[PDB]
RNA sequence: AGCCAGGAUGUUGGCUUAGAAGCAGCCAUCAUUUAAAGAAAGCGUAAUAGCUCACUGGUCGAGUCGGCCUGCGCGGAAGA
C-alpha cells in the first residue's frame, strides 16, 4: 500500500474504491498495487 | 487408459541423430526412454530425411508408452533448404532474399498439405506465400 | 460488427444458401475444439461444400431473418445456441450421418435432436438418406 | 604441380598448428563429458551453473565443430579438382575454385578465436622501448629493435606514428615511444611484450667481443574517454557548524563552517576559509571532488601494481627471443622456433614469430 | 456488465542457426479453417509448460458508454 497524492489504476484489476471518503486503490491479482488518499 | 493427455510436440534438428545429450532432459520430465525414441528419431529420418529440422509430436501414454506423430519441416526451415539462403528478414532495406519461382513453391505446397489437414489446401498453399514475405524472401511466379 | 452493411451481410450470404440446399441438420455443441473445427469444417469441404460455417446467431428476428424464404419451420429453431447447416451439393444426402458419427466421437451435446426437413418436420432422427 | 592443391596444403600448415595446440580431439573429448553433466533433470536447481555451461558448449563448437568439417574437406577439395583436371571439366574446374573457400573461411572462423584474447584488440597501441645499460652496444640495439618493428608496421599496412624520443650520447638511442595508430594495433603487438636478446660481436669496443644485451619493449593501448567523479548529490552528506569564534557576536551566530562527508566512502571535507557558507561550500565541493578523484587514481594504481605482481616474479622468463648474430641464427624462447635468416628478419619477418606466438599463447 | 465455450493453423516462425519458442534489443505486420482468435495485454518459468484478456456466439434481457464545455466540493494540507 502506498501513499501518493496521486493515484492511478496500474493495472486492469486495479479498481477505484472511496472507503470512508478517502480514495484508494484494491487489486485482486498483485498485491502490490493496494493504495490508499490520493 | 491415458491416450492424450502428456502432450509434447518438440524435436529440434532431425539432421542430426542421438537426441540424448541436448534434448535427452526433455523426455526425462516425466522419465521417457531415451534409446525408444532415440531409435524412433532415428527410424523416422532414414527413412525420409536426414538433413534438416524436423519437429515431432510425441504422446506417452499411461504405461511410459508413447505415440509418435511426425510433422511437416517449418517453412523457415524448408525454404532454408528449397532456396538455400542463410539470408533473412530484421532488414528489409538492409537484406533481403531473392525470389521462388511458384511451382517450386507449389512442390513444397503438395508437401505441407500432405503433412496437414484443411478446408482448402489451396487457400494453406498461398498462406505459406506470406510466411517466406515476413522471412525477407521474394516469391514469384 | 458496425452496423447494417456488416449485419446484413451476414444475413445476406446465409440467405443464398437456403435457397438451393435442402437439409436442416443442427447441433447444439457449445465445444469448438481445435481437431473437431479442423474435422466438421474439413468434412463439409471434404463431402459437401464450404458453404457450411458456423454460425450460431440462433436468434429468432437473426438467423429466422436470414431464411425467410424457405421452410419456416426453421422459425423454431430459434432458441438457445444451435449451429444451422443446409445442403447443397446433393439434396439432403448423408451429411447428417458421419456429423451424428462426431456425436458418438464425443460431440458435447446436440440440443433437442430432430432431423429437421426431409419429412418436412421434427423428432425423425433421419434414418432414411436419400443419398 | 598445382597452385590450387598446394593451397590446400597451406591451410594444412595453418591448420595442424590449431589441431595440436588447442588438442582438436581432446578438446572434442571434452565435450560428450559435459553433455552428461548437462543432460541432466537436477541441473535446473543451479541454473547460474547451466547458464555458464548452455554457453560453454558452444564455445566448444565453433573450434570443434570448425575443425571436425575442416579435416573431411581437406581430401575433398583437393578430390574434386583432381577428378575435375582429368576430364577437363571446367565447370568443375570452376567447382573446386569456391571449395578453395569452404575451409578457409573456417578457418577464418578460428580466426576470431586466434584474436578473441583480449578486450581491446582493436585498439590503438604505443611501441615503448626500454633499453637496457648494456654500454652502448644496448643503446645501438634499442635502435636496432626500434626499425625491426618500424619496418614491419609500415610492411603491414598499420599508421606508424613516432611520439616521444631520446637518443644515444655516443650512438643509438635510448627510449623511443612509437604509437602504432589504425584497426587491430594492440592485437597483433599483444605477444610483443617482453625483453628482446641480442648476442652479437659489439663493434663499439675496441677489443671487440660478444656482448649480450637486452631490451624490453612494453606495449600498452592507452585509449579511453570515462573518467568519473561521481559528484552526484545522492552522496555527500553535508554537516554545517559554527566556526571557533574571534570577530565577536556575529561569527559565533552564522553557521558558516561546512564539513562534506561521503556517503559510500566516508572521508570528511571540511572548510572554514572565508565567511559566508555559499564561499565555504564550492571550496569544500572542490576539495571533496580532489580527494574522490585521487582515490580513484590510487585504486588504478593499486590493480596495477598487482598486475606487475604477476610479472616480477616471472624474472627469466620474459626473454622473447634470442638474436644470436656470431652463428646468425633466431630462437623463440618462447614456443621454440628456430630461423637461420636474420638479414631477413631484419625486414619485418616476424610473421613466423607471431601465427606461432599469439595462437599458442 | 455477468455466468457458460473456443481462444486456433502452419510456427520449436528468420536472431549471427547458445537460450526467450504468442514474452529483454530481436523483425514484421501473412494467408487460411471461421460463431471467433492480435505471430499479441499481463503473470510466469534458463526456454517451454500453464492460467486470463483481447475479439466472437448463447443466455437472464434494457438503455448504456466514452469525452468535451462548466457551477460548486474532495485528496494533495505536517510546527512548536
Ligand atoms: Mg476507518
Ligand atoms: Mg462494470
Ligand atoms: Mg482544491
Ligand atoms: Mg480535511
Ligand atoms: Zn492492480
Amino acid at each position: 500500500m502506498k501513499v501518493r497524492a496521486s493515484v492511478k489504476k496500474l493495472c486492469r484489476n486495479c479498481k477505484i474504491v472511496k472507503r470512508d471518503g478517502v480514495i484508494r486503490v484494491i487489486c485482486s491479482a498483485e498485491p502490490k498495487h493496494k493504495q490508499r488518499q490520493g | 487408459a491415458k491416450k492424450v493427455q502428456a502432450y509434447v510436440k518438440l524435436q529440434v534438428a532431425a539432421g542430426m541423430a542421438n537426441p540424448s545429450p541436448p534434448v535427452g532432459p526433455a523426455l526425462g520430465q516425466q522419465g521417457v526412454n531415451i534409446m525408444e525414441f532415440c531409435k524412433a528419431f532415428n527410424a523416422k529420418t532414414d527413412s525420409i530425411e536426414k538433413g534438416l529440422p524436423i519437429p515431432v509430436v510425441i504422446t506417452v501414454y499411461a504405461d511410459r508408452s508413447f505415440t509418435f506423430v511426425t510433422k511437416t519441416p517449418p517453412a523457415a526451415v524448408l525454404l532454408k533448404k528449397a532456396a538455400g539462403i542463410k539470408s533473412g528478414s530484421g532488414k528489409p532495406n538492409k537484406d533481403k532474399v531473392g525470389k521462388i519461382s511458384r511451382a517450386q513453391l507449389q512442390e513444397i505446397a503438395q508437401t505441407k498439405a500432405a503433412d496437414m489437414t484443411g478446408a482448402d489446401i489451396e487457400a494453406m498453399t498461398r498462406s505459406i506465400e506470406g510466411t517466406a514475405r515476413s522471412m525477407g524472401l521474394v516469391v514469384e511466379d | 460488427m458496425a452496423l447494417n452493411l456488416q449485419d446484413k451481410q451476414a444475413i445476406v450470404a446465409e440467405v443464398s444458401e437456403v435457397a438451393k440446399g435442402a437439409l436442416s441438420a443442427v447441433v447444439a455443441d457449445s465445444r469448438g475444439v481445435t481437431v473437431d473445427k479442423m474435422t466438421e469444417l474439413r468434412k463439409a469441404g471434404r463431402e459437401a461444400g464450404v458453404y457450411m460455417r458456423v454460425v450460431r446467431n440462433t436468434l429468432l428476428r437473426r438467423a429466422v431473418e436470414g431464411t425467410p424464404f424457405e421452410c419456416l419451420k426453421d422459425a423454431f429453431v430459434g432458441p438457445t445456441l444451435i449451429a444451422y447447416s443446409m445442403e447443397h451439393p446433393g439434396a439432403a444426402a448423408r451429411l447428417f450421418k458421419e456429423f451424428a458419427k462426431a456425436n458418438a466421437k464425443f460431440e458435447v451435446k446436440a440440443a433437442a435432436f430432430e432431423g429437421e426437413l426431409i419429412p418436412a418436420s421434427q423428432i425423425d432422427r433421419l434414418a432414411t438418406l436419400p443419398t | 604441380i598445382n597452385p590450387v592443391n598446394n593451397r590446400i596444403q597451406d591451410l594444412t600448415e595453418r591448420s595442424d598448428v590449431l589441431r595440436g595446440y588447442l588438442d582438436y580431439d581432446a578438446k572434442k573429448e571434452r565435450l560428450e563429458e559435459v553433455n552428461a553433466e548437462l543432460e541432466q533433470p537436477d541441473v535446473w536447481n543451479e541454473p547460474e551453473r547451466a547458464q555458464a555451461l548452455g554457453k560453454e558448449r558452444s564455445s566448444l563448437e565453433a573450434v570443434v565443430d570448425t575443425l571436425d568439417q575442416m579435416k573431411q574437406g581437406l581430401e575433398d577439395v583437393s578430390g574434386l579438382l583432381e577428378l575435375a583436371v582429368e576430364a577437363d571439366d571446367e565447370e568443375t574446374f570452376n567447382e573446386a575454385v569456391a571449395e578453395l573457400d569452404a575451409l578457409e573461411e573456417k578457418l577464418a572462423q578460428l580466426e576470431f578465436r586466434r584474436m578473441f584474447s583480449g578486450e581491446y584488440d582493436s585498439a590503438d597501441c604505443y611501441l615503448d622501448i626500454q633499453a637496457g645499460s648494456g654500454g652502448t652496444e644496448a643503446q645501438d640495439w634499442a635502435s636496432m629493435l626500434e626499425r625491426m618493428y618500424l619496418r614491419w608496421a609500415e610492411s603491414r599496412g598499420f599508421k606508424t606514428e613516432i611520439i616521444e624520443e631520446s637518443e644515444g650520447e655516443v650512438a643509438g638511442i635510448k627510449s623511443v615511444t612509437i604509437k602504432i595508430s589504425g584497426d587491430y594495433a594492440y592485437g597483433w603487438l599483444r605477444t610483443e611484450t617482453g625483453v628482446h636478446r641480442l648476442v652479437r660481436k659489439s663493434p663499439f669496443d675496441s677489443g671487440g667481443r660478444r656482448h649480450t644485451s637486452f631490451s624490453s619493449a612494453f606495449v600498452y593501448p592507452e585509449v579511453d574517454d570515462d573518467i568519473d567523479i561521481e559528484i552526484n548529490p545522492a552522496d555527500l552528506r553535508i554537516d554545517v557548524y559554527r566556526t571557533s569564534g574571534a570577530g565577536g557576536q556575529h561569527v559565533n551566530r552564522t553557521e558558516s563552517a561546512v564539513r562534506i562527508t561521503h556517503i559510500p566512502t566516508g572521508i570528511v571535507t571540511q572548510c572554514q576559509n572565508d565567511r559566508s557558507q555559499h564561499k565555504n561550500k564550492d571550496q569544500a565541493m572542490k576539495q571533496m571532488k580532489a580527494k574522490l578523484y585521487e582515490l580513484e587514481m590510487q585504486k588504478k594504481n593499486a590493480e596495477k601494481q598487482a598486475m606487475e605482481d604477476n610479472k616480477s616474479d616471472i624474472g627469466w622468463g620474459s626473454q622473447i627471443r634470442s638474436y644470436v648474430l656470431d652463428d646468425s641464427r633466431i630462437k623463440d624462447l618462447r614456443t621454440g622456433v628456430e630461423t637461420r635468416n636474420t638479414q631477413a628478419v631484419l625486414d619485418g619477418s616476424l610473421d613466423q614469430f607471431i601465427e606461432a606466438s599469439l595462437k599458442a599463447g
